[PDB]
RNA sequence: ACGAGACUCUGGCAUGCUAACUAGUUACGCGACCCCGGUCGGCGUAACUUCUUAGAGGGACAAGUGGCGUU
């Protein structure tokens, strides 16, 4: 059997394939056009 | 500031043949004082030059099993010989060495391409043959005889330094270069 | 080394540096370590590289 | 006939059997135009001088 | 009205110069960190051959020393390495005093009070840490801190002000209230990741830059964009001057000079016998330092030159 | 023998793909920025990638790269396509014209412009390649 | 996708980290011998972790430059 990768470490192992590159997706922003200062308290 | 062996300088000897100049390795930078180096000259393809000849001889002696990594052996035998080749001729014996490296090296060898085309030796081909024909000149004179390497080695360089042909590494040489000018 | 590392804490660069330069302008193995060892032993030879006599016939 | 120096200027690629030939042009010391294909047995970089017995002999191209 | 000239180089360093610090006490002595792990303290005979020789090498990080910068005192200095430790270097004798251990990943820049008493360290671990000189976790900003690395942390030099700057690569410069610890304003506007932020000497308006080379202006007495600077290249280092009003960003392989108040290039400074001609980038800058009166700039390339600028009228 | 492996060089690819505007021209950086945005296992693989993606940041410095693709594109594709010169290479004064395609002209509606110079034609139909 | 590579163990590096009477070093003291120093694997304890041991990290990727190849 081949087992398959979980992070909790019960099913199978918690370290990945050494392979695998699991590139993290890049979250969107808005670039600003518009300088902004936010002041608070 | 003063060389080798504590007694032999280098700014003495002049390296006649100007095929030879880089591939002989004995002035200014390549003045050593012992003929014994770490070195890794043998781990990238030309760096063999830029060993001094005299460490190159060392080397090159310590062969017929028995004698492979016997440096301090050969290192003592190169002395003595230094010693003899001064006592016999009043030179500095690194010109004795330099002259024998420039006469003893074959300039035209045999290569099979029939029989055996005759072909040019690389430089560095010359220089590894001259110090090969003189170090078995010595060893095969001492086997089986009275005289020691120190002046089987110092007449081998001697005699090359002359082109004598009662030098073993002048008569191979010179059959050679003869089997050479036939196949032409 | 240890006098390169003595003139390196005790005096300038400067001092340090002429020195240095001699030692490793002469011989490199002077102030590097020469990382060569004794590479391991494998079955099937007397040695690293070198392997028994093969015998066909 | 003399003795004739000459300069490794570019190494081709290899000859002979078992490739034991390094083939190779030689600008002549004299003649300074004068650049034939030679055979060398050993090993050859750029620049290097040959000592040839004689420059008549020259080699084929591989 | 004036050009600057090159008076020398400053050979003496293996791997290429990082955050050059100058001091107002000593003007024969520059300070340099360097992508080696040696910090070398300079002596400037201003002779023939060579403007500098060196005299210490502060030998003691393990990877990359990102930031040095000198105490007022002048017998102190204190550096930020990318193995994660802040040094505090006996400078007379050339050893550490003490050393800072708590930050994960690599410290970028790190900078001094006025006090010579609170220090502070922008690294990796998207952190900021305010110490003492004895090694002790005052405070730490994990609540709303940046969001990735902080390439430069600054002070004012006022007093009554008590406010830090930091840049950072979530293209954002926050301001701080150094007796709170937390965040006093955003600079929110600026795209692409920020590569150095400075403060001038008066402690009211700061300077920060990035990829994009929008070198911008901000009011830290009230949170204001005043204008941007196109620089053309990549901004690797910012620096006003102590006396004069001008503003020294290192651009690429070149230095643009702005004077703030006649918005115009007063000079670009640039190596001339460029012989990187044939398809090679020239020896890109990444750190400059103004001297105590402002004579001469000295500016680390990644060639591991320390150039420097004299004003020739 | 120092070939790159597809695992370095999709990864590397990828990498630039989503995160050109972190990236540059220093390995020491680009090694660290592969460390945050990507989950690479091991050391000796994380400079593997690092390493392609400093070789492909100076080829994307130079001109375009074959397989990749990034937010611009990049102008001198997008912007610089849009170069149009003071008039066309179309805005001949006196076109050249042979005197047969003057006889199709003349067979529509366009018999006689002014800004049509008809050559005399050519002589002697000699325009084959030689045969073996 | 498997095999290759990655990978695991190992070799080489860090006066940078954590450390030590089952590992030491440098000081200091007592003592033996030589004519103020010198030798000591003679004895004892203060600092320290360079050598020592073994953990965590870091370190190297054709990364830098120059040459022939859509370069």
């Amino acid at each position: 059997i081949m087992l398959p990768w979980d992070p909790s470490g019960k099913i199978g192992p918690k370290k990945p394939l050494p392979d695998h590159v699991s590139i993290v997706e890049p979250k969107d922003e808005i670039l600003p056009t518009t300088p902004i200062s936010e002041q608070k308290g | 500031d003063i060389k080798l062996f504590g007694k032999w300088s280098t700014d003495d000897v002049q390296i006649n043949d100007i095929s030879l100049q880089d591939y002989i390795a004995v002035k200014e930078k390549y003045a050593k004082y012992l003929p014994h180096s770490a070195g890794r000259y043998a781990a990238k393809r030309f760096r063999k030059a830029q060993c001094p000849i005299v460490e190159r001889l060392t080397n090159s002696m310590m062969m017929h099993g028995r004698n492979n990594g016997k440096k301090l052996m050969t290192v003592r035998i190169v002395k003595h010989a230094f010693e003899i080749i001064h006592l016999l001729t009043g030179e500095n014996p690194l010109q004795v060495l330099v002259n024998a490296i420039i006469n003893s090296g074959p300039r035209e060898d045999s290569t099979r391409i029939v029989r055996r085309q005759a072909v040019d030796v690389s430089p560095l081909r010359r220089v590894n043959q001259a110090i090969w024909l003189l170090c078995t000149g010595a060893r095969e004179a001492a086997f089986r005889n009275i005289k020691t390497i120190a002046e089987c080695l110092a007449d081998e360089l001697i005699n090359a330094a002359k082109g004598s042909s009662n030098s073993y590494a002048i008569k191979k040489k010179d059959e050679l270069e003869r089997v050479a000018k036939s196949n032409r | 080394k240890a006098l390169v590392a003595y003139y390196q804490k005790y005096v300038d660069e400067a001092s340090k540096k002429e020195i240095k330069d001699i030692l490793i302008q002469y011989d490199r193995t002077l102030l590097v370590a020469d990382p060569r060892r004794c590479e391991s032993k494998k079955f099937g030879g007397p040695g690293a590289r070198a392997r028994y006599q093969k015998s066909y016939r | 006939q003399p003795i004739k120096l000459a300069r490794v200027t570019k190494v081709l690629g290899r000859t002979g059997s078992q490739g034991q030939c390094t083939q190779v042009r030689v600008e002549f010391m004299d003649d300074t135009s004068r650049s034939i294909i030679r055979n060398v047995k050993g090993p050859v970089r750029e620049g290097d001088v040959l000592t040839l017995l004689e420059s008549e002999r020259e080699a084929r191209r591989l | 009205t004036e050009q600057m000239t090159l008076r020398g180089t400053l050979k003496g360093h293996n791997g290429w110069v990082t955050q050059i610090a100058t001091t107002p006490q000593f003007p024969d002595m520059i300070l340099s960190a360097s992508r080696d792990k040696t910090i070398i303290m300079w002596k400037l005979t201003r002779d023939e051959t060579n403007y500098g020789i060196p005299q210490r090498a502060l030998r003691g990080h393990s990877h990359f020393v990102s930031d040095v910068v000198i105490s007022s005192d002048g017998q102190f200095a204190l550096s930020g390495s990318w193995d994660g430790t802040l040094r505090l270097w006996d400078l007379t004798t050339g050893t550490t005093t003490r050393r800072f251990v708590g930050h994960t990943k690599d410290v970028l820049s790190v900078a001094f009070s006025s006090d010579n008493r609170q220090i502070v360290s922008g690294s990796r671990d998207k952190t900021i840490k305010l110490w003492n000189t004895l090694g002790v976790c005052k405070y730490t900003v994990q609540d709303e801190s940046h969001s990735e690395w902080v390439s430069c942390v600054r002070f004012s030099p006022n007093s009554s002000n008590p406010i830090i700057v930091s840049c950072g690569w979530d293209k954002l410069v926050k301001v701080w209230n150094l007796a709170n610890c937390k965040l006093k304003t955003n600079h929110i506007g600026h795209t692409g990741y920020l590569n150095t932020v400075t403060v001038s000497p008066d402690g009211s308006l700061c300077a920060s830059g990035g990829k994009d080379g929008q070198a911008m202006l901000w009011d830290l007495n009230e949170g204001k964009h005043l204008y941007t600077l196109d620089g053309g290249d990549i901004i690797n280092a910012l620096c006003f001057s102590p006396n004069r009003y001008w503003l020294c960003a290192a651009t690429g392989p070149s230095i643009k000079i702005w004077d703030l108040e006649g918005k115009i290039i007063v000079d670009e400074l640039k190596q001339e016998v460029i012989s990187t001609s044939s398809k090679a980038e020239p020896p890109q800058c990444t750190s400059l330092a103004w001297s105590a009166d402002g004579q001469t700039l000295f500016a680390g390339y990644t060639d591991n030159l320390v150039r420097v600028w004299q004003v020739t009228i | 023998g120092r070939v790159r492996t597809k695992t370095v060089k999709k990864a590397a690819r990828v990498i630039i793909e989503k995160y050109y505007t972190r990236l540059g021209n220093d390995f020491h950086t680009n090694k660290r920025v592969c460390e945050e945005i990507a989950i690479i296992p091991s050391k000796k693989l994380r400079n593997k990638i690092a390493g392609y993606v400093t070789h492909l940041m100076k080829r994307i410095q130079r001109g375009p790269v074959r397989g990749i693709s990034i937010k611009l594109q990049e102008e001198e594709r997008e912007r610089r396509d849009n170069y149009v010169p003071e008039v066309s290479a179309l805005d001949q004064e006196i076109i050249e014209v042979d005197p047969d395609t003057k006889e199709m002209l003349k067979l529509l509606d366009f018999g006689s412009l002014s800004n049509l110079q008809v050559t005399q034609p050519t002589v002697g139909m000699n325009f084959k390649t030689p045969r073996g």
